[PDB]
């Protein structure tokens, strides 16, 4: 679980050492950033339904075949649309977790690890998800550090898919 | 391992939910108090040798059978190991205080420690005595008003105590 | 060489991953703390002479025998006093390095690693250096974060010797 | 490895001297520029996949012999390894930008790399052309004036370029 | 592990006896129909991904709790492990069909699997449902009369189903 | 590499022993099979242009968006169409090599190993290639052992892609 | 256990892959050879008593001192002549097993492994058995592939003993 | 390592081409002679102990200084190592004959072997004499018309002899 | 492991006392008669092959079910394992005799052995009969008055016997 | 445990070998020495009180401050002096043990291993003990081999403390 | 190599230890035994000719077939009798080396390691050599320790061959 | 390695000869003086710490450039490594005196040491000076007539001196 506090402890322990000024500076950096990050998680959470449905439509508009082809890996029916909205909601929810923890840890453990096998196995296209992520990025309406950190996690996800 | 932030995140994920406003505020309150938490960590760490050596000496003074020939702390090798365990448990305690969650302490240190002492013939009850002594000394150091901006560390002190207590309970 | 910046890179590299928000927050903590460390180092530096001679004297006072016994490991002659002031000068210089870098790395590498063998081989008591370090703590005259970080390193060396 | 700070410290220990006032001012200057430095690391990292893929595609379009049957980047295994080296080098470059020193890059990535390529028959010079492409793309990304507090990042951009250039000089 | 031949041999050695004509004729029988056995192996293997994915999709649609947040197949890593187990089990079954003996499946796959799931909290019951679905799809694939020399594969089909059944009963 | 003869030798060498009746039977299996396999490779080779061209059209027909989207990963232009026919040509060629060797060996070494990273990096959909492979199975016109073996390699590739 | 089917599966399993055309050809080879092998096993079996007793006499006559010397490792009494014929019968039985499994595996597992320690501890000469094995070769009366495979095992035992 | 098939495949892949009718026909030809190839393998293998022991004994009788005290083949450990080298070279030669390609012999046995002897002080020229003796005995065995279907194995014999010669050249 | 001297030392250290008169004297007696103890070690060791082989042979003739097909001593590998166990036990008994303390035998050979045979299916009662045979053969060899300065070895005979009995009891 | 008989058995067991002339000569060496060593142990035991109080007094004479300073690590009070005599009693007892076992083993196991940690943690100075050990050497009154062996152990302890 | 002095050093080096009383006692054992061992080596050497020729005759008397059968492994011709006398002489020489070194080392290094492979390969019977060794034990004419140590190496060889 | 005995034995084996009578007599004379040899080992080992530290301190006093900042013996780690090397060399020299042969010293200590120092930048001449100081000090401890049976150890001292000189020459 990659977060400032967690890795600080982990490194000290792997070295059999007590925490020193280095790990304390790590915590300082974390607690300072937590203010912009925690507020960012809130902003994203309040616009969740909007961001999710908007991201879904952006994907449907860029890849029209996804609301037409009848295969189970697509969203031509209501079942597929819910799967898609659900998935996109998952990505958004992981982003809020990352902001809360101040690291990619939540996303790495619950979503990224294994996603390749899932997309391949169920024939889901990474490009669909990337488009959804670009949309959230362009419409979360954040600014300041909040924007930078949230975008860092959205781009992280994009990188993990390409 | 979990830190205070990740602890809340893993519980929310299990329910597939985002953190409520109350949950975030709670974490935010912890952030506001963070400076005190880091002083406690720095204070216990900067006095680790003293805390271990004074507590160890006190332990052997209150339970002479430990250093009497045949005792589990008798012979240099066993004495060094005993002092080693004191430093280790204290180290993991400060880790828990730093992370704001007992998981590191429980998983990497306490987990199966009772069984270890039992297999070695090491008196667990006496280990707990040494840990309890470190607790008293650690908390006093953390609560010393000298050289630090005045304020309330009451809550943090209870949290620190609970980690030392978890340690004592794990070995007895 | 344990410092926030090199440790952040070493973690990432050991995991084969690019730097993320976690390592960036580690840098934020480091650069925020730099003010204290730089001021503390610069202050200790200008006051090095009185701190060194004063520290040496603090030791001779707590251990009057070190200024009477004939052994080459003692400071009864000018030769021993010089070796002593030199060593204490070394500890102080390392403390400034740790403050400059925001970590114990410098001291760990140039002083602590192997100090045991040295003190045992030449029969130098760790207690002597502990007292010297105590003196520097009570006499650098720094305040706030500068003082706190300066003391953490001073207490770090003390713990290394006991 | 070294970071900007320990690099100076190590030079000072060789002379047995404490940093001069001039040396302290310079490091303080780096500290005061640190926000721009971290933006550079976030911006490059946030676009690593695009920087690597776009550069690779361009390199292959310019040098078709690399992907033609028999070419060093022909067959999936070799292409993948080639894509990996691009990523690898970019990753270490970002490491040097963050630390403010090229040691991690030279020490763990470029040392012995030419010998590695000579032994494999890999046209290191072509790796250089590729790195060069990642450089200009990365610099354009760092220099993007939109969505950021205006300011001059000339020195930093020059520093970032030097890290890419070291990589090119290491395999050329 | 044992194959149909070595299985009878090991039992004969325990008796210090050479195979009877009855036992040898039996083995000749298997040898005479080995083409059918090998088609089964090729046919199930050639459709492994389809068999696994379709059965996994049907299983989750049938047991939504498995993929509800907090469910055992929830999170990418658990879903991946689940799909991997389906494929692993299918693979060991094809081995048994090829070897004409269930030992490899039993020894390397099923032995201790119930204990594994029980310890992880993975519903073995649900795993059995998945296995049974792959069984159904696998057999229909083996029994497809299209593009193959007509003949009787009834005995083979029973042997194959028995291995799938061993798998279901091993985790239930 | 995975082929009868090569694995027979590799396994015996790893055990440090001379070849025996077991490996000789492997060879008997390979040489017997080699007859139909070499004829199958010849058949596939003489019809290569038609199979490649037909397979590409089959893909564009199933996924028409690939002939329309403007990104470099698609075949909207001549450059993309040539890359695609080229890649399909590679799959077919690999299939001929597998028949020649009597094992997936050549395809594993030259195409399978690393394919995942390639497809993810250049955003190429495994689905596209799977449709191409199905076309080849449905149109190579082979029969008997030639077909069973040829199809085993075509389905092997499809499995690695899903 | 060195046999076609078992090694084919073993190699695939060690590679974590499904069986492919390679392992199938290995099986084809085994099943093809089994026709000659199983019959050869039947033949050796009906001629067993004659081969075994005849082989034992061959040894006694080639090495007459084996029935003169008094130690327990020799055949100067019925106990020793029986142990001997028993052993020869063990080699012959192993050969039939090898013909049945299509490999040395059975002989390797039940007889070859440890044989050198047995012959040394009990002071049994490898030479005695080699003569017995040569006798069985010259007297089994097999023909075609049945003879070739059987002799490969008889010679394999002779090579393990020299 | 390559076998007769993958050898031609690798060359064709470097050119990015599918085998030509001729190349395939040349392969069909070897497939038609494969029975002889497998007899050669079995015959040499089945007489391995004899080939090595007679060749070694002949070598020593021919070169008494090899076994005299102080000689390289003196002392049991060195005598065993020498016999082991003989068997090893023979083993890898049969591999080449089986696979129908010298690569396995070259890559795993011959490569670097001359340097090993130079270092050890082992007379490479003497090893070649030993190898040459095994060759002659090995060919006579393969060429023996007794107990085998009559036919021509001249080409195969020529191929077999070339592998032995490689081994000789590799240590001279 | 402990030898005679360190065995008494560790017992005394536990009491924090220097050896008593009765303790040092016991050791002095061992020192004074140590020549015979070494003769017993040399004698048993010099007849290891004979003692093991003769005892194993008697055991098998006495219990034919051990070597009959299906028996635990049947097949070359199991027979080799059984002979090895006999040799291993005899080796550790001579060790105990040489050290003048059974700890090495107990700690490294007998400890856990009964469970080992139980899980394998090896008749421990049979192993005991084998050990008993080695015991008497070993004793007669130690007591042979030929080729040795005449004297009394009765005490040593009892010590030796006791280590063998320990082995018997350990698997009976 | 480093003692003649124990090391002899350990090597042998380590090599899976029965004992031979080499280990028997080791025993010979040990038993030859034990004649003198066991009596030496007796001599040291009989005058233990004398040696211990004398050695403790020798340390206080060389380092008079150890009877001044109030710290728990010093001997200004009866508790401290009692700790000191105990410690010195321990060194003397180990020496008798070594003479008895014929090796440093007992001392290595019960006192040497970890001594550095102890002296560091409780701030006890190795030099103090070195003086006690020098006293025992000069006052044990042993002669011949009893003296040589005994002194080898005292010097062994001194070497471990410096 | 297995010898008192060599093992003593190896064990200590293995432990990173200076030599101590234990190793000195090992040497005392070696040097004491050396007096008898060196004279024994000297006595055997002086009667090597009658011991070798005598032991060879001992082998031929017990195993008469060895002076009659034709193989190159037998002694029916002068060539074979010379190979035999040569081998027996090697054994005798190794025994003198062991007596000189004070351990089986020489024999282990120069004769025993690999002797199994030699005898099996050249079809030489361990029994022939065992008889030669027994003949030397009974006829060397040594007394006291010289005989006991020599006899230990002779039986050591016998054990290694059975 | 070789000791005084095996050195002569290995040379004899190479010639396939038994030691001459004169050679055996020399080994007997060496045995007759073994007590002196063991006293030397005991004495040097017993003063190892003072021999090392006194030589080292003297060396640093003579070559202050070694300990000055930037010097090769500067920093605790380098100083410790330097003291360690002194001890290592001394240790191997005592091994050679004990074994009565320089092979242990040459093979496990001096071989390749000059190259190690060359690569590190460690001044070998300075090491030689340190070794020379240990030699002189060790020889004085060996020749000390106090508390030992009076006799002539000049031969032994010369041998000991020759080992120290080997080490000096190996690094000069
Ligand atoms: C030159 C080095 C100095 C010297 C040596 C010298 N030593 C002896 C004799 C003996 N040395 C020992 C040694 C030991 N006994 C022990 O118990 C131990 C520890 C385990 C050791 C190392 C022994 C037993 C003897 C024999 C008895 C005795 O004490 O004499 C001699 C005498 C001749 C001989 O070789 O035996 C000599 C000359 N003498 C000097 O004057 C040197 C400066």
């Amino acid at each position: 679980m990659k977060t400032p506090l967690t890795e600080a402890v982990s490194i000290a322990d792997s070295q059999g050492r007590f925490l020193s000024s280095t790990e304390i500076q790590v915590a300082f950096g974390r607690f300072r950033q937590a203010k912009a990050g925690l507020e960012a998680a809130k902003a994203l959470t309040s616009k969740a339904d909007s961001l999710i449905s908007g991201a879904a439509q952006a994907v449907y508009n860029k890849f029209p075949y996804t609301t037409q082809m009848q295969g189970p890996n697509y969203a031509a029916d209501q079942r597929g649309k819910d799967k898609c909205a659900r998935d996109i909601g998952y990505y958004l929810r992981m982003v809020t977790y990352c902001l809360i923890a101040g690291g990619t840890g939540p996303m790495d453990e619950y979503l990224i690890a294994g996603i390749d096998e899932i997309n391949r196995t169920f024939e889901l296209s990474p490009s669909w998800y990337i488009e959804a992520l670009k949309y959230i990025k362009a419409n979360h309406g954040l600014s300041g550090d909040a924007a930078t950190e949230a975008n860092s996690y959205l781009d992280y996800a994009i990188n993990a898919l390409s | 391992m979990f830190d205070a932030f990740t602890k809340v995140v893993s519980q929310a994920d299990t329910r597939g939910e985002m953190l409520s406003t109350a949950q975030i505020d709670a974490l935010s309150q912890m952030v506001a108090e963070s400076n005190k938490r880091l002083d406690a960590v720095n204070r216990i760490t900067s006095n680790a040798s003293t805390i271990v050596s004074n507590a160890a000496r006190s332990l052997f003074a209150e339970q002479p059978q430990l250093i009497a020939p045949g005792g589990n702390a008798y012979t240099s090798r066993r004495m060094a190991a005993c002092l080693r365990d004191m430093e280790i448990i204290l180290r993991y305690v400060t880790y828990a205080v730093f992370a704001g969650d007992a998981s590191v302490l429980e998983d990497r240190c306490l987990n199966g420690l009772r069984e270890t002492y039992l297999a070695l013939g090491t008196p667990g009850s006496s280990v707990a005595v040494g840990v309890g002594k470190m607790k008293e000394a650690a908390l006093a150091i953390v609560n010393d008003p000298a050289g630090i901006t005045p304020g309330d560390c009451s809550a943090l002190a209870s949290e620190i105590a609970s980690y030392f207590d978890r340690a004592c309970a794990a070995v007895s």
